[PDB]
């Protein structure tokens, strides 16, 4: 119990998973200052139109998406 | 006054000579103090939420923008000392903060190109306001052309601005093509359940909202923020925030809308999760910058939002002014400048402060306890009334991302006093150096105002139920 | 009361003052003068707070 | 050219008191035990047995006393009851 | 090392002697 | 409730997702025929994500007969089972299925939106204390609710009896 | 009054240069003016007493008379009478305890200690869902700071847990203060049972309230921040937070909770029950193989808190007493124990390892004797009032569920076990070759542990004297129709 | 050690080569 529970589990979802799980992602949204930028700002008004015309059709199918959209950029 | 202010610099800073810059700012700042207390009392025109339509239906004037307003005045009158004062007399401080001969006029037309904004009852209107602050912003970006990372930063500045500027523009068209109107107040609830005009409207709030940086275009605005000097960067992370701001919350055009609601939940996760892995003290801040933003953003949702933004808008503004201060102060005890437009740029350089200075710290610790949210801080309440207004109407989710986001940032708002309560071995022993009165006096004024802002709360809320209702 | 905002108001300006000395490394008690300054000036604003909150307290009572 | 202020005179942090004579002899392998007990969630890995032991503390016994206590509530009163009775409610 | 509950606790350590444990009392 | 086409509605998932990994494929290769080469399966991850989640959500609506979060949570595991599956890693396959199952639970539990149910919000909703005898809805409050109520509620047993016990004890 | 005895503050200041004896002299006074208050306060009546409300619009800086109520609420009744008493008690103690071992920014230690004292029993005043919350987190700052600065080697991270884990529940607690507010539009716990809301929105508030609960308590399984902070924290910081701040929590229960929930906690009981059966049963069990002093010390608290819940929803009085009886007694004994492992045994040999520590009778037969008694008093042995709130506790718990609380009825040998063993190797055996002879309790370590043994005692005896403060309290929440 | 206990003395967060400092 006191190590692998207390000092195990509990630390997973507790402040060190959460410590390693921030620094992941932390490091992915941080991981040419012009045409990136441009290029960053295309994809968003496309992704957004896109988006948006699947969420017409049904939005039940674009949670998945929005699932994958956040697994790129946090992971 | 704003405007007979801009005329009269122009030309004394044209018939002034470069050594005149700091008695021409003191000037000024004086003149708006003067402005701000003698020209108060036309709140009284605002009684019962009387609204005024004033140049040919061009100017919307309510209680609303009358405070957006003084609170504008505020942040120009505190921002203003910062370059007519000096911290201290020494020569490496003459180096390091010494204003530009046009920095003033710069600073007046864009807070009136922000007042524009605010009072904007018409498309027109809007974007000869949008043009000015962002025309304004780049050269204030720009102005110091000794540094790369500022030329650099204002390039990057006028492009993207540029763009959406011309995503504004596209988008006033549109409403114009279909409408064949320049007005939101020709909209009526009969025309929204007739037309569709949620891509129209969406639009342009995105394109006014990537203006101040939400994700997933803020990298561009906190490369900015990063590499602009840090006086300059006092002032461009704050007024374009206010104004588009107030603008949107003034407007309404996004309710319940799920574009907006998608956007803020991710700029909420973007500005917690983002910024653990900072280790500079401006990019630091702009994330918090960015997660308040979010904060702001939710408010956007929904209707009678007026106490909660305001509210949340002035704390916010105290605690953000507050932070950029203390930050300056603590350049005097660092042992390395790294150069003259960020003397401070890491974290870990203000390590051992306490030691130092232990009432910096004691006004530290209080101003990041009001971001995290600790009552009964201003920023406790801040959240507080979101939330009352976000739950009243039916953000469950929102609200519970909402609590995932403050505990997120709380990590990077303690890093700081972490940090400034640890210990170092060089302790200043003495200095016959005195810090300037007048900052120190200001620095101090935004500390008890945090502090003790809460004993007001039921005063303010029975002046606003008889002033926006 | 009147008198209770003013003398609050006042410690406002003097908590001001005391955290101003503080910060300049300098003794509480260092320009003796400008505690008074700063509870008159901080009085004022508190005065002004008050008087605008019974004229708004009026006019809601007035529409009755 | 850009150096802090001459005007500063910066000495050194200490931190005062009396150095009591050291009445604890300090034990290596001791502290290295401690320090190593102290810190083993830096170093906790699932495993089979650890897995074993997290799936019957977090899960399965949790389980068992919920089945109990929503299957028990309401069942029994006891308060004064007499011969032949029912001591069971439903 | 001998016991089961030893011999579990073998991925957990890094850089920490793994000694063989005797009963003190044997 | 009537079920879910689970079969379509998948394979409109499928299409979708395989488009906006061909998207994102796309960005990813001007941000850095290699498009897919040096693609990082994002493709994959797109169209994996979609028919799992999609699949797994129709299928536990129509199986349980309801519509509520429980379903998303189901969905929200097998889309984590997917994405965990990269790491190849037992321990983290774990993870990833219970953690997006609780996540995607906790959001279907709050309306499965992100934006609100406008109709059904507090500042929408009949609200404060209710008149004569009317029934209690959502947000409204009394100063005293029925006792059949509670014993239907709650449910009999453990001090909650039809009937107040001075009452029901009292001897004529 | 202010003006002139905060020119005796600065006066006092500037001539001695250390504010404590000024803060001790201070804090007596508080002391004999709430026992005062006790004199003055009506029994034979369940309305809240010595009434005030601070911030009112008409009178922002005084105390409002007006027909309009927007400001803060604050009053008493017995419930908070008792606490507020506990609190009083405690903080001359907590000032005391580290009269010498502070040698540095000393008085902003001080300073840090008194206002954390003073906002606790501030908070127990607190009449509203507002100002309670607002003083329940005012806190964190002050611990934060206080642990961060005068904390042992490891006093980094355990600052940060104790802001983060209590924040962490602080948020959803206001989730479900904000959903009362603006549901109700009232936030008073005057008349906050005249509210009878829906049965689903009763369950929806429930959750929020009790994961505040969960992790200020705590229970299982978010209790892992406890014994670092502990650990870590300076012996003002631990005395307070185990003697006060945990207590906190069950006042929460019983003044937020129960009144306005009632219907959704009956149905959520049991689950109460499986939660406080887990946290006695595993945190007793995992007390076994701790090597450091201070956290086995601290790992008895969760368990007794356990015990303390299983109390406190048991739907009768008895069960209610035994929880508030039980507070108290812990409130008494735990910072005797926290006194000696962190004060004498850590401020003589500065270690808190448990294998340095062996027969400690031989030079000091006076700490051994205080081990003894306290540990003998932790574990519930009659005529301390420990033993009465687990008694109480226990009946209580066995009358709602009657196989839980048979089941937690092991309790009381857990606890002998780990307590037990500890005092084992602390007070016997050959005198440790680790350590050297030191000095043996002091008269102000001994005048410390002779006040919470004597408190813990004559509750024990004679529990009955806290009743007429209490029967009232012990109807106002059970729910039988 | 940062906000997350990660070492701290490529991306712009982490660049620490600074092309205004006097010396370059
Ligand atoms: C369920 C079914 C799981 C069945 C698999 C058991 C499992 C998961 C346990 C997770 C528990 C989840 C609990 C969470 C909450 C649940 C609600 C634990 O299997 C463990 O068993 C232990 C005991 O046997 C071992 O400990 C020590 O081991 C010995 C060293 O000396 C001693 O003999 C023993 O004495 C020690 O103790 C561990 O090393 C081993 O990982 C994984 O085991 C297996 O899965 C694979 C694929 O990932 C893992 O990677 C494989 O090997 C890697 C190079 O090795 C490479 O990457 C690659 O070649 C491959 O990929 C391995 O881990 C593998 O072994
Ligand atoms: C502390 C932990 C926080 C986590 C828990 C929060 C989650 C809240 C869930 C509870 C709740 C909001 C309550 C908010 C209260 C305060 C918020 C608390 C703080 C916010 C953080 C969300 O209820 C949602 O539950 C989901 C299922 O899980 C549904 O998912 C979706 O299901 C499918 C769509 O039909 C789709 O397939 C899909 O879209 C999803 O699958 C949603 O449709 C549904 O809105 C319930 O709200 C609603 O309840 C109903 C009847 O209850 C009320 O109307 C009633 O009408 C009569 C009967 O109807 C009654 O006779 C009448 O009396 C009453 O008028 C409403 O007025 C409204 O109020
Ligand atoms: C400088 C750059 C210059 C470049 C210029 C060239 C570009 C021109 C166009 C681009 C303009 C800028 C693009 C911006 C992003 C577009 C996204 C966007 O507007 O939000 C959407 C558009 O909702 C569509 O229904 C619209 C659906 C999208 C249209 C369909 C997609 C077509 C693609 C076909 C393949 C707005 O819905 P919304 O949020 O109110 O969503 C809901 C919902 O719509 C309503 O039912 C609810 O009642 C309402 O409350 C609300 O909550
Ligand atoms: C509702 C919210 C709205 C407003 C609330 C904010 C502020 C309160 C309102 C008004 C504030 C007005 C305050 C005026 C009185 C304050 C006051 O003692 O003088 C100054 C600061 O004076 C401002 O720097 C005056 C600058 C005014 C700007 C303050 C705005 C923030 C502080 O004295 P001080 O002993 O250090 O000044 C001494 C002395 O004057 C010199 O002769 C000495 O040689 C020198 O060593 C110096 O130390
Ligand atoms: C002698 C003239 C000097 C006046 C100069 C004013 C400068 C403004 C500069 C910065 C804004 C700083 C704080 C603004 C206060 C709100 C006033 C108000 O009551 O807010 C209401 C509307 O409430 C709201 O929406 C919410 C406001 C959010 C405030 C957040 C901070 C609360 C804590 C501040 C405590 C005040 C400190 C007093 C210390 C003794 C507008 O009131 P109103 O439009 O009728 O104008 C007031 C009459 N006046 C023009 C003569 C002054
Ligand atoms: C002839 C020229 C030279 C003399 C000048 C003549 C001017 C006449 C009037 C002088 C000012 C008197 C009116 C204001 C009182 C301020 C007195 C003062 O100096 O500070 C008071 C106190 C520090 O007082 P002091 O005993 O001198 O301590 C110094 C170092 N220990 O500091 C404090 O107590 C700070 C407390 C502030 C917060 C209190 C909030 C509660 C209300
Ligand atoms: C076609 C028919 C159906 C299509 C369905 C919709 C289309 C969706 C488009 C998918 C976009 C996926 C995002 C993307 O393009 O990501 C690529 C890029 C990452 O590139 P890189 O810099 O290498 O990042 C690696 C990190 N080390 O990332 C970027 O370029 C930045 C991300 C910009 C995308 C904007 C997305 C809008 C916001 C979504 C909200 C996210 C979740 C919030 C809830
Ligand atoms: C310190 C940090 C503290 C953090 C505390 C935990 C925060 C959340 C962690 C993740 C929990 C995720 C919860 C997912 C639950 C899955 C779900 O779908 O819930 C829906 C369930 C039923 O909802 P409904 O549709 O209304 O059905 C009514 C039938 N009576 O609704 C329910 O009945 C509730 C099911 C879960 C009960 C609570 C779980 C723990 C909280
Ligand atoms: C920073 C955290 C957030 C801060 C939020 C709240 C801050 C409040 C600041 C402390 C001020 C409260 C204490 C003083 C208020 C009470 C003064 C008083 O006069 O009591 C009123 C009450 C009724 O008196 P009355 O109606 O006038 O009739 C008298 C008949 N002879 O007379 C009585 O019945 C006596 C009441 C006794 C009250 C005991 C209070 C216990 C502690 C006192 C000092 C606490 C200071 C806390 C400092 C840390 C901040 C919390
Ligand atoms: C993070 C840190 C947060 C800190 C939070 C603490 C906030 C402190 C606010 C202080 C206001 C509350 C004061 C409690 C009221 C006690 C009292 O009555 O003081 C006397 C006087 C008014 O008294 P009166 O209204 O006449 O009623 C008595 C009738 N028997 O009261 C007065 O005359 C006013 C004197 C107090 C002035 C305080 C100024 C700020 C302190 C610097
Ligand atoms: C819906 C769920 C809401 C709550 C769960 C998500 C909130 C995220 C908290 C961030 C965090 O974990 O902060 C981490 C903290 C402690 O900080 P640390 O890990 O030691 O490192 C940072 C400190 N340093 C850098 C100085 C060492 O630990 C916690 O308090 C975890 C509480 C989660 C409860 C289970």
């Amino acid at each position: 119990i006191a190590h692998h529970v207390d000092k195990g589990s509990l630390y997973r979802l507790g402040p060190v998973g959460i410590n390693r799980l921030l620094n992941k992602a932390s490091y992915n949204v941080i991981n040419s200052s012009l045409s990136m930028n441009s290029m960053l700002i295309l994809i968003t008004i496309v992704s957004l139109l896109l988006l948006v015309l699947v969420m017409n059709v049904n939005f039940i199918i674009v949670i998945p998406v929005l699932i994958s959209i956040l697994y790129i950029l946090f992971s | 006054m704003l405007i007979l202010a801009i005329i009269s610099l122009i030309t004394f800073v044209s018939m002034s000579k470069l050594s005149d810059n700091r008695a021409i700012i003191r000037l000024i700042n004086i003149y708006l103090i003067l402005v701000l207390v003698l020209d108060s009392f036309l709140y009284l025109l605002f009684l019962n939420n009387q609204t005024y339509t004033v140049m040919g239906e061009l100017l919307i004037f309510n209680s609303f923008t009358f405070y957006i307003d003084m609170l504008i005045y505020f942040i120009m009158i505190v921002i203003s000392s910062l370059y007519g004062y000096n911290l201290y007399n020494n020569n490496l401080y003459k180096t390091l903060f010494e204003p530009k001969k046009e920095l003033i006029i710069l600073f007046l037309i864009n807070i009136l190109g922000a007042l524009l904004i605010v009072h904007s009852n018409d498309f027109i209107t809007l974007f000869v306001a949008i043009e000015l602050q962002s025309y304004s912003i780049y050269l204030i970006t720009a102005i110091y052309n000794s540094s790369y990372k500022a030329s650099k930063a204002s390039m990057l500045y006028f492009f993207m601005g540029g763009i959406l500027s011309i995503l504004i523009a596209y988008s006033i068209n549109t409403y114009y093509s279909v409408l064949n109107s320049y007005t939101l107040h020709s909209l009526d609830s009969l025309i929204i359940n007739t037309l569709d005009l949620n891509l129209i409207l969406i639009a342009l709030s995105l394109g006014l909202l990537f203006k101040i940086g939400i994700a997933p275009l803020h990298k561009w605005l906190i490369s900015i923020y990063e590499n602009t000097p840090i006086l300059i960067t006092i002032y461009i992370s704050l007024i374009p925030k206010i104004s588009i701001l107030s603008y949107l919350v003034l407007s309404n055009i996004s309710i319940n809308s799920l574009v907006i609601s998608i956007l803020a939940i991710l700029t909420l996760l973007v500005g917690s999760v983002g910024g653990l892995l900072q280790i500079k003290i401006k990019r630091l801040l702009a994330f918090s910058g960015l997660t308040n933003a979010g904060y702001m953003m939710l408010l956007l949702l929904l209707n009678n939002n007026e106490f909660s933004y305001l509210y949340y808008i002035t704390q916010y503004s105290i605690s953000h002014l507050a932070i950029f201060m203390i930050i300056i102060f603590s350049i005097y005890y660092i042992n390395y400048i790294n150069n003259q437009y960020n003397p401070i740029i890491y974290v870990n350089q203000l390590k051992g402060l306490i030691h130092d200075n232990a009432y910096l710290v004691l006004s530290m610790a209080i101003v990041v306890f009001s971001f995290i949210g600790i009552p009964p801080l201003l920023g406790f309440f801040g959240k507080l009334n979101i939330l009352m207004s976000i739950l009243n109407n039916g953000y469950y989710f929102i609200s519970i991302v909402l609590i995932v986001a403050s505990l997120i940032s709380a990590l990077y708002y303690l890093y700081l006093l972490n940090v400034s309560i640890q210990d170092k071995n060089n302790i200043l022993i003495n200095s016959n150096e005195t810090v300037s009165s007048v900052l120190s006096y200001i620095l101090s004024s935004l500390i008890i105002l945090i502090t003790f802002g809460f004993i007001y709360n039921s005063l303010i809320i029975d002046i606003f139920n008889v002033y926006f209702n | 009361a009147l008198f209770t905002s003013l003398v609050g108001a006042s410690g406002l300006g003097f908590a001001t003052k005391f955290l101003s000395n503080k910060i300049r490394l300098k003794p509480a008690g260092y320009y003796p003068l400008g505690y008074v300054f700063s509870g008159v000036a901080w009085a004022g604003l508190g005065l002004v707070l008050h008087n605008v909150h019974q004229h708004s307290l009026e006019v809601l009572e007035k529409k009755k | 050219e850009l150096k802090p202020s001459s005007a500063i005179q910066r000495g050194p942090l200490n931190k005062g008191g009396w150095d009591a004579p050291h009445a604890l002899h300090n034990d290596g392998a001791i502290d290295r035990y401690a320090h190593w007990r102290t810190f083993y969630q830096e170093r906790f890995k699932y495993t089979r047995a650890t897995g074993k032991s997290t799936l019957i503390f977090l899960v399965a016994f949790p389980a068992l006393i919920g089945y109990v206590a929503y299957q028990s509530e309401g069942l029994f009163e006891f308060a004064g009851k007499r011969r032949g009775e029912s001591v069971t409610t439903r | 090392i001998r016991a089961s509950f030893d011999k579990a606790e073998e991925p957990m350590l890094g850089d920490y002697p793994d000694i063989d444990p005797f009963p003190a009392q044997l | 409730f009537h079920p879910y086409n689970t079969l379509g509605l998948a394979t409109q998932s499928a299409m979708v997702g395989l488009g906006a990994g061909v998207v994102a494929a796309a960005a990813r290769n001007s941000l850095a025929l290699t498009t897919f080469s040096k693609s990082g399966g994002v493709v994959t991850i797109f169209t994996g994500a979609s028919i799992a989640y999609v699949f797994t959500y129709c299928s536990a609506a129509n199986l349980r007969e309801r519509k509520d979060g429980w379903n998303h949570m189901w969905a929200g595991a097998a889309t984590g089972a997917v994405l965990g599956a990269r790491t190849k890693l037992v321990p983290a396959f774990i993870g990833w299925t219970v953690l997006c199952g609780a996540a995607c639970g906790l959001f279907g539990w709050t309306g499965a939106r992100f934006n609100a149910d406008r109709k059904a919000s507090l500042e929408q909703s009949p609200k404060g204390f209710v008149q004569e005898d009317a029934h209690q809805t959502f947000w409204e409050v009394v100063h005293r609710r029925p006792l059949s109520l509670t014993v239907e509620q709650l449910g009999e047993g453990r001090g909650i009896n039809a009937v107040p016990i001075a009452t029901a004890t009292e001897a004529p | 009054i202010l003006l002139s005895s905060l020119y005796l503050f600065n006066r006092i200041l500037a001539w001695q240069g250390n504010v404590k004896h000024f803060y001790l002299f201070a804090s007596n006074l508080l002391l004999l003016f709430i026992v005062v208050l006790y004199i003055n306060f009506n029994t034979f009546s369940n309305s809240f007493q010595f009434n005030f409300e601070l911030f009112n619009s008409l009178n922002p800086f005084g105390l409002s008379n007006s027909d309009i109520s927007n400001g803060l609420l604050f009053g008493i009744d017995g419930l908070s009478l008792t606490f507020i008493l506990l609190t009083v008690l405690l903080i001359p103690l907590t000032l005391l305890g580290n009269w010498y071992n502070i040698n540095f920014n000393s008085n902003l230690y001080y300073t840090l200690v008194l206002a954390i004292g003073l906002v606790i029993l501030l908070n127990f005043w607190a009449l509203d869902y507002i100002s309670f919350y607002i003083l329940f987190e005012a806190t964190l700052p002050l611990l934060f700071i206080l642990i961060h600065i005068y904390g042992s080697s490891d006093s980094e991270r355990a600052s940060f847990y104790v802001l983060m884990f209590t924040l962490s529940g602080s948020l959803f607690m206001l989730l479900s203060i904000v959903v009362i507010s603006i549901v109700l539009n009232t936030t008073n716990f005057i008349n906050h049972n005249l509210f009878v809301l829906s049965l689903d929105l009763q369950t929806i508030i429930w959750l929020g309230l009790f994961i505040a609960i969960m992790v200020k308590t705590p229970l299982f399984p978010i209790h892992v921040w406890l014994p670092v902070v502990h650990s870590e924290s300076p012996l003002a910081g631990s005395m307070i937070l185990a003697g006060l701040i945990l207590k906190l929590a069950l006042y929460a229960i019983l003044r937020l909770l129960l009144p306005l929930l009632c219907e959704a906690q009956i149905l959520y009981t049991p689950m109460i029950y499986i939660i406080s059966l887990l946290t006695i049963i595993l945190t007793s069990l995992a007390t076994l193989r701790q090597i450091d002093l201070k956290v086995i010390i601290a790992y008895s608290s969760i368990s007794h808190m356990g015990i303390a819940i299983l109390g406190v929803c048991s739907n009768t009085s008895l069960g209610i007493y035994g929880s508030i009886v039980l507070g108290v007694a812990h409130g008494f004994v735990s910072p005797a124990l926290f006194l000696i492992v962190g004060g004498i045994l850590y401020d003589r040999y500065h270690i808190r390892i448990v294998n340095y520590y062996k027969g400690l009778t031989t030079y000091m037969p006076q700490l051994a004797t205080y081990i003894i008694i306290l540990s003998f008093a932790n574990i519930g042995t009659p005529l301390t009032g420990n033993f009465t709130g687990e008694f109480l506790s226990l009946q209580g718990g066995f009358i709602r569920n009657p196989i839980i609380g048979g089941i937690s009825c092991i309790s009381v040998l857990l606890a002998a076990i780990y307590q037990l063993k500890l005092t084992n190797k602390l007070t016997g055996g050959i005198s440790s070759i680790y350590m050297h002879r030191t000095n043996d309790v002091t008269i102000r370590e001994k005048f410390i542990m002779n006040i919470l043994i004597i408190s813990t005692l004559i509750i024990g005896i004679c529990p009955q004297i806290m009743y007429n403060l209490l029967y009232w309290t012990v109807n106002n929440y059970i729910y039988i129709i | 050690s940062g906000a997350l206990g990660q070492k701290v003395p490529m991306v712009e967060d982490l660049e620490t080569y600074d092309e205004d400092s006097p010396i370059n």
